[PDB]
């Protein structure tokens, strides 16, 4: 079960390959390659991004209501006259 | 050994001629054996195997065969 000779039982399958030195390493790259990886981006976009963006909203928010607060109060002065 | 009797010797004949054009006789096969020599197979040898793409095919219980990069690599050596 942990050795090449004996792990699974297959029948009816047959392989083609080719050697490395007789194809490119670079095959459609430009025509083939990037849609492919578009398609990846696309395909997994809305899973994952608009988490993010609450994060980052969370973030700003925070940031903004921190310094917020250290602004001097002209409701704590009016009367202190 | 294999010329012994008369049909190993006619389809050597036509055998022949489709690809020479000429039955080569014996005594000249023996004169070009005695050309061999040890450097002579090196050299012939590393001309047509060494470091070369070979084809491969396997029909069996054959799990444990290695991948093609394996057997390149097996195709020269690095004491070399
Ligand atoms: C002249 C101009 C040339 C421009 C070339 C651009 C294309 C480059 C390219 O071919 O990339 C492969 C890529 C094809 O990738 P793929 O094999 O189909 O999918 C798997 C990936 O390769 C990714 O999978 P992978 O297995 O092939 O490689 C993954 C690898 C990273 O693989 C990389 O590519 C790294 C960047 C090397 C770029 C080399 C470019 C050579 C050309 O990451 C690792 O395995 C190691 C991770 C270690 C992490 C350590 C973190 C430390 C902190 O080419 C493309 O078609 C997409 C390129 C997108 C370009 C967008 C441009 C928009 C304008
Ligand atoms: C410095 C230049 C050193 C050049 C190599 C000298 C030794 C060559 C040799 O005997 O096999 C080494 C063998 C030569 O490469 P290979 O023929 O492609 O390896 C085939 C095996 O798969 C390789 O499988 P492996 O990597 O597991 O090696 C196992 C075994 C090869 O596996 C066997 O089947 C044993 C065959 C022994 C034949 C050599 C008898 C020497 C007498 O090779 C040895 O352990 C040789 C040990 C010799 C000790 C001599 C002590 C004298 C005192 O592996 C290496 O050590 C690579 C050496 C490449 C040059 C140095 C590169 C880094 C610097």
């Amino acid at each position: 079960g942990r050795e090449f000779g004996n792990l699974t039982r297959m029948r009816h399958v047959i392989s083609y390959s080719l050697s490395p030195f007789e194809q490119r390493a670079y095959p459609h790259v430009f025509t083939k390659g990037i849609p492919n990886v578009l398609r990846r981006i696309r395909e997994s976009f809305f899973r994952v991004v608009p988490q993010f963006v609450v994060f980052y909203l969370i973030y700003t928010w925070g940031t903004e209501e921190f310094e917020r607060s250290k602004r001097k109060n002209p409701a704590a002065y009016e009367n202190d006259k | 050994s294999h010329l012994d009797g008369t049909t190993p010797v006619c389809e050597d004949i036509g055998r022949s001629l489709l690809t020479y054009g000429r039955r080569i006789p014996l005594a000249e096969w023996e004169s070009r054996i005695a050309e061999v020599d040890a450097s002579v197979v090196r050299e012939i040898c590393s001309k047509y195997i060494y470091d070369q793409c070979p084809a491969v095919a396997g029909y069996g219980p054959i799990e444990q065969l290695p991948d093609y990069n394996r057997i390149r690599s097996g195709m020269f050596w690095l004491r070399f």
